[PDB]
DNA sequence: ATCAATATCCACCTGCAGATACTACCAAAAGTGTATTTGGAAACTGCTCCATCAAAAGGCATGTTCAGCTGATTCAGCTGAACATGCCTTTTGATGGAGCAGTTTCCAAATACACTTTTGGTAGTATCTGCAGGTGGATATTGAT
DNA sequence: ATCAATATCCACCTGCAGATACTACCAAAAGTGTATTTGGAAACTGCTCCATCAAAAGGCATGTTCAGCTGAATCAGCTGAACATGCCTTTTGATGGAGCAGTTTCCAAATACACTTTTGGTAGTATCTGCAGGTGGATATTGAT
């Protein structure tokens, strides 16, 4: 039974996703969270579909960019596995804290 | 009657740029060369990006520039990238980049 | 049925100048339009501040010029200015 | 209106596979199992801030609908400028 | 010779209300003044933007409030609004 | 005659704030209450920072606020620190802080 | 005893900055890296300030030229006007 | 004969310079650097005394804040010695690179 | 553990740098009054586009396996902190003049206004065309051996 | 290196969403021409405050020593990738209807000037004191034993 070595599909995936531009979070699930959070701010709110779509393009962009920063932080610690400390270090320097 | 764009030799609307500088509440008065210069820069920058975007569209064997090609144009260009340093291009993706340490073997 | 203004006809014009065999998705155009809107606000802004700091109630192409040298990086600034200078110069004489 | 379902725990809609892909687009090869909760946390903060600002724009315009332009202005306000979804 | 306005006397008045026996160094007052100018420019900036987005020609106290809510942190935003409303209410209800 | 600042119960000049709002090219028109509100907001904030730097001077056995005090006041308060998160107070130094992994082992 | 101007930002000076920054141990290579960094900071800030000076048609770079440049680089500074 | 251990004075200095607010570059050698840098932008310039001060205040503040992030980076890699890569990592995540 | 060297703390002292109170002024706000211009709430109704639901299409969760990564341990060797002072670079104050800033001035270019032409959007109906995503079918890449 | 399992890469291929085309009109631009105001360059000029330097100050470049920190090397445990398996959830196309936004009518409020009053900023004067340094003498920290 044939198997790929750990890390080989991963770099396959990276080659693939850096190529494509499609959003990576499922639409509806992301729509729900937007709605749940907004509700907590204010009730009976409605969302132009392109508002949600703005918010997803925005967030994914933000999260992806953050993963690069995160990934650089890991490599600094002479690792290849990103950890919450790497996210945390990235965000502190960024002035998000 | 000859339009002010053609007067200044621009495809971009000098009329409109003049008008938008007024409602925009930037100053009390808007000089005559202000919108001409502004239109000229605005025209220049968009020409600069479309030249580059067009290439990324050709490299990709496509005829139509999509947001990926815009993103590829800006990001691969030092001076454009800095200008749009804090700007996100919807549906543009990222530049292919894998850090060396992640590649296999040695 | 209110009218929505954009630089789309102008962008396209300039698109055919550079690549006459190349079209543009309405989305790329949608971005190309934001880009001109964005850069407008930014140069206008600096010009706006620039005048205030000099007790000037007028933005002349000179303010647009320092605004451009402040805003745009290195070689982009250098070329924009030239085109601005060129267009203003070709405007002054043509009436 | 007759009955509108309760929204809760939707953050778990941001699945492990979805987060992974994002990290892959980020160029991430290996992901510690604690990341997905941490990313979810971070995304929650992100949205909360953009939405608070967006909604504020909505309410100032006395609307009940959060417009695409509401979000676009909230984004430029926080220095996360977005092209492609309006003015 | 020319007049150079400041917030200094009004900052100083407020200091005396808050800490009657405490003074302020020149440099600290120059920072205080800078701060007041900064926040004014920010809030007016936002108030300006709100008006535009809604196609309104007036900057009203409603604008200034939404501007405050967008710029200031929670407790600081809340208290500011209460002080902002309180002052607008007192001023109105006085012949 | 009676000042709009005394009418609002404020120390901060409503008239000046109104003046500066007009000549500031922010919109075509300035509403009557807007400068009152704004003056209040600015005043309040001025009081908040002088309060904390007042205490910051007291803590350090002092009676005159120097820049240092204003810096201790801002950076030690979570909300003021966020508002001034991208501002530098001249001659303010930094908060006493050493990373606990740099401390000598006991 | 000719010496570079940037080298005027001495090791003990750079160390004191590092100290206020709470740095305990400093690699020797830092002092050259830091000097490089300071050069980029100043070029960027000065370029913009001088650009304000030229617009005002002046030969003297004024504190406001600097303060404004600082504000526009996003490095707002209090205590010198504005 | 008497000698303090490495890192003991360092700590003593950290504690000292965080108490004070006086600038830590000598005025003159700085001022020349300022002028030398400006000469590439315009010849025969003059500098307001307060203007060089504004520039110093800002440069020092900047650098001191940069060392903080640099130091958080060195610690992240499980070190206590700030190295050029730490400054570089701090800067890239900030956006400066 | 003690022991001595020296860093650090604090109470008291005081000249003077930098804060503060005090006066007569005048240009310039800020306020008061009346004439005018308008911006936006209000109330009404077209109609876009949002919530919501039903069918249909595809990525999600989950358990198992073990590859190789992380993190601990150890260790050697390199590399940066500590040290003392006269050398030389900066700081301090003294004095010439550059140029910024305040003043008056006048015209080239700003605004205002008013009919007169142009044109950029849309709107309704049309045809054109680039390419997404299906197909197979020839060419790598990877990892077992 | 060689064999085989499967990813990858084109290349053409037919449907069709999205782009392109033009025809009709039309409100709102942009234009043009002229009467009317003025912003700011220009030119002169006074007096800060800036470049310079002489003497006074006091920080740092130096080169030796070894404490201890970095980075290599080694390895045990177990975490996270790969993948198979079984199906739930999202996606996608379709239909009444909330609220947004287009237009119109109407006034409380905001702007424009003028005239009356005042306030804040300077300035020139002397008037005042908080606290930076210096001191002395107790006590804590560090490093050695
Ligand atoms: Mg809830």
């Amino acid at each position: 039974p044939h198997r790929y070595r750990p890390g080989t599909v991963a770099l396959r995936e990276i080659r693939r996703y850096q190529k494509s531009t499609e959003l990576l979070i499922r639409k509806l699930p992301f729509q729900r969270l937007v709605r749940e959070i907004a509700q907590d701010f204010k009730t009976d709110l409605r969302f132009q579909s392109s508002a949600v779509m703005a918010l997803q393009e925005a967030s994914e962009a933000y999260l992806v960019a953050l993963f690069e920063d995160t990934n650089l932080c890991a490599i600094h610690a002479k690792r290849v596995t990103i950890m919450p400390k790497d996210i945390q270090l990235a965000r502190r320097i960024r002035g998000e804290r | 009657a000859k339009t002010r764009s053609s007067r200044a030799g621009l495809q971009f609307p000098v009329g409109r740029v003049h008008r938008l500088l007024r409602k925009g509440n930037y100053a009390e008065r808007v000089g005559a060369g202000a919108p001409v210069y502004l239109a000229a820069v605005l025209e220049y920058l968009t020409a600069e990006i479309l030249e580059l975007a067009g290439n990324a569209a050709r490299d990709n064997k496509k005829t139509r520039i999509i947001p990926r090609h815009l993103q590829l144009a800006v990001r691969n260009d030092e001076e454009l990238n800095k200008l749009l340093g804090r700007v996100t291009i919807a549906q543009g993706g990222v530049l292919p980049n894998i850090q060396s340490v992640l590649l296999p073997k040695k | 049925k209110t009218r929505k203004e954009s630089y789309a006809i102008y962008v396209y014009k300039v698109l055919k100048q550079v690549h006459p065999d190349t079209g543009i998705s309405s989305k790329a155009m949608s971005i190309m339009n934001s880009f001109v809107n964005d850069v407008f606000e930014r140069i206008a802004g600096e010009a706006s501040r620039l005048a205030h700091y000099n007790k000037r109630s007028t933005i002349t192409s000179r303010e647009i010029q320092t605004a451009v040298r402040l805003l745009l990086p290195g070689e982009l600034a250098k070329h924009a200015v030239s085109e601005g200078t060129k267009a203003v110069t070709k405007y002054t004489s043509a009436k | 209106k007759r009955h509108r379902k309760v929204l809760r725990d939707n953050i778990q809609g941001i699945t492990k596979p979805a987060i992974r892909r994002l990290a892959r687009r980020g160029g991430v090869k290996r992901i510690s199992g604690l990341i997905y909760e941490e990313t979810r946390g971070v995304l929650k903060v992100f949205l909360e801030n953009v939405i608070r600002d967006a909604v504020t724009y909505t309410e100032h315009a006395k609307r009940k609908t959060v417009t695409a332009m509401d979000v676009v202005y909230a984004l430029k306000r926080q220095g996360r400028t977005l092209y492609g979804f309006g003015g």
